[PDB]
């Protein structure tokens, strides 16, 4: 909203909020002079397509079904279920 | 070794010169300064009221609970004339305190 | 105020003391909770006063605290008027404003003793009112800011 | 002239809203500025409630359905009309049926 | 030190100190501060520099 | 930083701490610590007359050391919808810096 | 205590925790208070209560 | 300014006072909620 | 100017700054509860 | 001094006479510098000019 | 630090203070003339560390 | 390049200020300085500090 | 400690492996191999001589 | 309000925030298999 | 609240209990899955 | 039941027993009684050695 | 056990794998089922399979 706008909280870049002369120049003073600190550029995230608004877990626990105890082995097999809507990347698991 | 007496395990860790985080996000990931929830219309729209409730370990001394409610604290400085300075400040949340 | 208290050397004191600060002093808060604390000094020297003014805090002058409580008188304004005034003072267009009866800074500089003339450099970047002074005695001045003087 | 909207808290329990007030978690603190500043930020912000005027027009209510309606109303100039006529839903502890009364 | 022209806690003038950081780092027109690491080589002012 | 300053007493031997404030907007998210009362001056004044300490001052150096002294966290808005809900993590209702069990 | 920020009273909000007094050592409450009595009543009557 | 005042055997004091605009508003948005706004005009924050 | 018109130190008086309702309303309870003291009046030369 | 409105610093034009610097004990400067060298450079070096 | 003003239990110093405050940090004046005030505290406890 | 870069007049790098006025409190010190920006210059904050 | 007398305060520095630098140009700084200075008429044109 | 409505703390009754088919089963089978208490009923003063 | 009580010679502690709402629905979408939602209004999760 | 339990010690002799808590909503009312810490094990823990 | 974090009961599908047992040290279920029982039947018989 225009009270952002207006902070730069959000909205345009100094590449785009400030006059056309005055950003060039920054750009060819980006030597001996700087003054691009001097402007603050917004940064929004995103408020749709990225995260889910539904109930969700961020990270579900397997309990074996099955484990055979062997004298020199252990076996265990899990039946690892990806919900509907999801994506799991292995990476992101490991052995507790 | 062999004279070894029962024990028991005890765990622990450490993190100094650091500050605990709790970003507002949806999957606390930052995406830019300003969160995707930040800008949620359920919080733009109403006001609401916030309650934390911290457990902490004991200690035999007086302590405090050091909060930080990260917001965006801006500022714009305008010159028009020859000496004259001209700024706008403006923080939010917490404009000017909370009453 | 003397005699108010009594002719005895000790004496079980018990008095109300208001608030000066104009800020606050005539202010009408409205529902809710605050905050109120402030500090009390203990110094004789400046709690008491005395018409020879002899150092007290050398002729065995001393003062005790046991218990402040703080009173707040509150009209019994009906629920329903009293509600309507608030909405009402609540809106940025009714705020209200104070300001101190004397409204000035104050300064103060050493004139050292015998002294005749006294020159101040200052520099104002608006227009105020006027000017107000005087003189005074540098040991009937007790220097202020710091929560206790020694001399 | 241009006010500061109010903002209503969605009561998690019976949908009913609560009593809204003038924001100042958002407050554009700025009496430290220029003539012109001071001239511009009454501007920008008279754009806003032109913004939430259009916005305004177009059991309880879940909070999804909460957002689309109770948006902030700005109440122009102050209590102005007479004393029949005034906020009264404004206020956080004040009913329909009745007259605001609390235990 | 008369007017006290020495800087970084040591005896060196102001006016060096500047120069050395201008002609080494073209720091000093806008604040003095540690330059990047691979500007600091053992044959850098600012590296040996030790008050 | 970007960042409002509370600083909230933790009476000795004190386990639970509570704290009640509310936002009308949006921020960007909750940062804390603990700190010692003795090693924390009290700002504001232009004088401090209980400060007996010298040591690093954590409130402005940053000399944190007691985040390991923190059990759990419990968020809420509107004193019901507890945040952030939506059955997020294994204990959807706080956040459990360190179990003991 | 007046004019000290050593020892500065508090009055705000739990909820703002915004302190609304800001006093200055610049300015006299005490006088000023002074001042303001002879002004709105008779400054040669008596009256315990304050003193 | 230059102050010419009687010699005294003991240190004194020059006590001014530049009367100025000390005033502040009070505003009360929500229930137990306090901003103030002072503003001291001229000598806003001392001087230098 | 804007500063001194906020803080009331220049300009209109609470009888024409403050809302219409708040006004009677001291005017009348002028008597019991007062609340003229609360509201600045600006003087100017 | 940092965040205390007992003695906030001035810095505003002779003619303006309006103080450009508002600050509120509610921010930390302190600390907030500290966080801010220790993201633009490496915070082990030394720099005596800054202690 | 300490090593830095000296073994000695008195010392004459000679410092350089930056500025902090944000808002006017990385400011970049026009011409003309300004007024520069601030504060410094002399608390040996807030200034020296031990 | 040689040409609307640096200036051909005199004009120092580096200019010092002292106090217009200084007050030496029990327990702070304040002095203000008049800190002026000659005409045709730009002055960068950053490279200002309280020697 | 009490038993310690009157003393008095003696600083220097040390840089070694480097070299003091003057760059000649107009600001010190380092615009390009071929520095301003050494691109201006005033010493192309003419002969000078050097102390 | 729908915090409480979702719960049951106020509103309708099992009877009526129910699909009607389950309600009469319930009913039918109010012999043998009882699901009468798995059901919450609101009761608002 | 402020309790008043007989004094006993003995350590003893003053059971309070804050009736409330403490319920909770059951949702069953689909095979083996059981999805709870509690609310325990007031006092949702502890008091802070 | 239905009901937050809550338990504040209550020292030998003692007579008087303040208990500071605030609810943000309205809750059915109140009920309450008096134990012997002794009687009481102390829950949470998956074990009181005392 | 009961009302106790340190041993909460789980009870999930094995798809789900999310508990639908939240139990808090706050809640007191032991006591909730005695009265539970004196309100709908006569706590003054008994039965051996319950205790």
């Amino acid at each position: 909203l225009p009270q952002w706008s207006y902070m730069h909280i959000a909205g345009q870049d100094a590449s785009e909020y400030l006059s056309p002369g005055l950003v060039q120049f920054a750009q060819a003073t980006e030597s001996y002079f700087n003054i691009g600190n001097k402007f603050r550029n917004p940064t929004v995230a995103p408020t749709h397509d990225v995260t889910t608004e539904r109930s969700q877990r961020l990270q579900l626990r397997f309990v074996p079904v099955d484990r055979e105890d062997t004298q020199y082995s252990y076996k265990t097999r899990f039946q690892l279920a990806v919900g509907d809507n999801r994506v799991l990347d292995m990476a992101s698991t490991y052995f507790d | 070794d062999p004279r070894h007496a029962l024990r028991d395990p005890e765990r622990k860790f450490l993190c100094d010169r650091t500050l605990w985080r709790i970003p507002f996000s949806s999957n606390f990931m930052s995406m830019g300064s300003l969160t995707d929830l930040g800008q949620n219309l359920l919080y733009a729209n109403a006001a609401h009221a916030l309650d934390m409730t911290f457990e902490m370990d004991p200690i035999n001394e007086p302590t405090l609970l050091y909060v930080l409610f990260e917001v965006f604290d801006v500022a714009r400085v305008h010159q028009p004339h020859r000496g004259v300075i001209e700024v706008v400040y403006l923080r939010t949340p917490f404009s000017a305190g909370n009453a | 105020r003397s005699q108010l208290l009594g002719n005895g050397r000790f004496c079980d004191f018990h008095i109300q003391v208001p608030q000066k600060f104009f800020a606050i002093r005539n202010l009408l808060l409205l529902p809710g909770t605050y905050t109120y604390e402030w500090s009390f000094r203990k110094d004789v020297n400046m709690i008491l006063q005395s018409t020879l003014g002899n150092d007290l805090r050398v002729d065995g002058a001393t003062v005790n605290i046991t218990s402040v409580n703080l009173y707040a008188s509150f009209f019994p304004m009906s629920h329903n008027t009293a509600s309507t005034l608030e909405a009402m003072l609540r809106n940025d267009t009714n705020d209200q404003s104070f300001n101190d009866y004397l409204s000035a800074a104050n300064m103060l500089y050493p004139i050292p003793p015998n002294a005749t003339q006294l020159p101040i450099p200052s520099r104002n970047w608006a227009a105020f009112r006027g000017w107000s002074l005087t003189r005074l005695k540098q040991r009937e001045t007790p220097a202020l800011g710091s929560p206790f003087d020694p001399y | 002239e241009i006010p500061t909207p109010y903002v209503w808290t969605f009561q998690p329990q019976m949908g009913a809203a609560a009593g809204a007030s003038q924001d100042y978690s958002t407050r554009m603190n700025w009496f430290s500025a220029g003539p012109d500043m001071i001239h511009d930020v009454n501007n920008i912000r008279d754009a806003q409630n032109r913004i939430l005027m259009t916005q305004s027009a177009i059991g309880g209510i879940g909070s999804r359905q909460f957002v689309e309606e109770f948006v902030p109303a700005v109440y122009l100039n102050p209590y102005s009309g007479p004393p029949d006529s005034y906020p009264d839903q404004f206020i956080r502890h004040y009913n329909v049926y009745s007259n605001s009364v609390s235990g | 030190d008369g007017e006290g022209y020495n800087v970084a806690q040591s005896n060196m003038t102001k006016d060096w100190f500047l120069v050395q950081m201008l002609a080494n780092y073209n720091i000093g027109y806008q604040g003095y501060h540690l330059p990047p690491d691979y500007k600091d080589r053992t044959f850098s002012f600012l590296h040996n520099f030790i008050p | 930083l970007s960042a409002a300053n509370m600083l909230y007493p933790i009476p000795p031997n004190a386990t639970q701490l509570p704290i009640p404030s509310r936002n009308w907007a949006a921020f960007r998210g909750w940062s804390l610590t603990r700190l010692k009362q003795r090693e924390t001056p009290a700002l504001g004044s232009p004088f401090d007359p209980y400060f007996t300490y010298s040591g690093t001052i954590p409130y402005l150096d940053g000399t944190f050391y007691l985040s390991h002294t923190f059990r759990k966290v419990a968020i809420q808005f509107d004193s019901s919808v507890t945040w952030p809900g939506n059955d997020r993590l294994l204990t959807p209702n706080e956040f459990e810096i360190k179990i003991s069990v | 205590y007046y004019n000290s920020g050593g020892n500065l009273g508090v009055l705000a909000g739990q909820s703002s925790q915004l302190n609304a007094v800001v006093d200055l050592q610049d300015r006299n409450t005490e006088l000023s208070y002074q001042m303001l009595l002879a002004n709105t009543t008779d400054r040669s009557r008596y009256f315990s209560m304050w003193n």
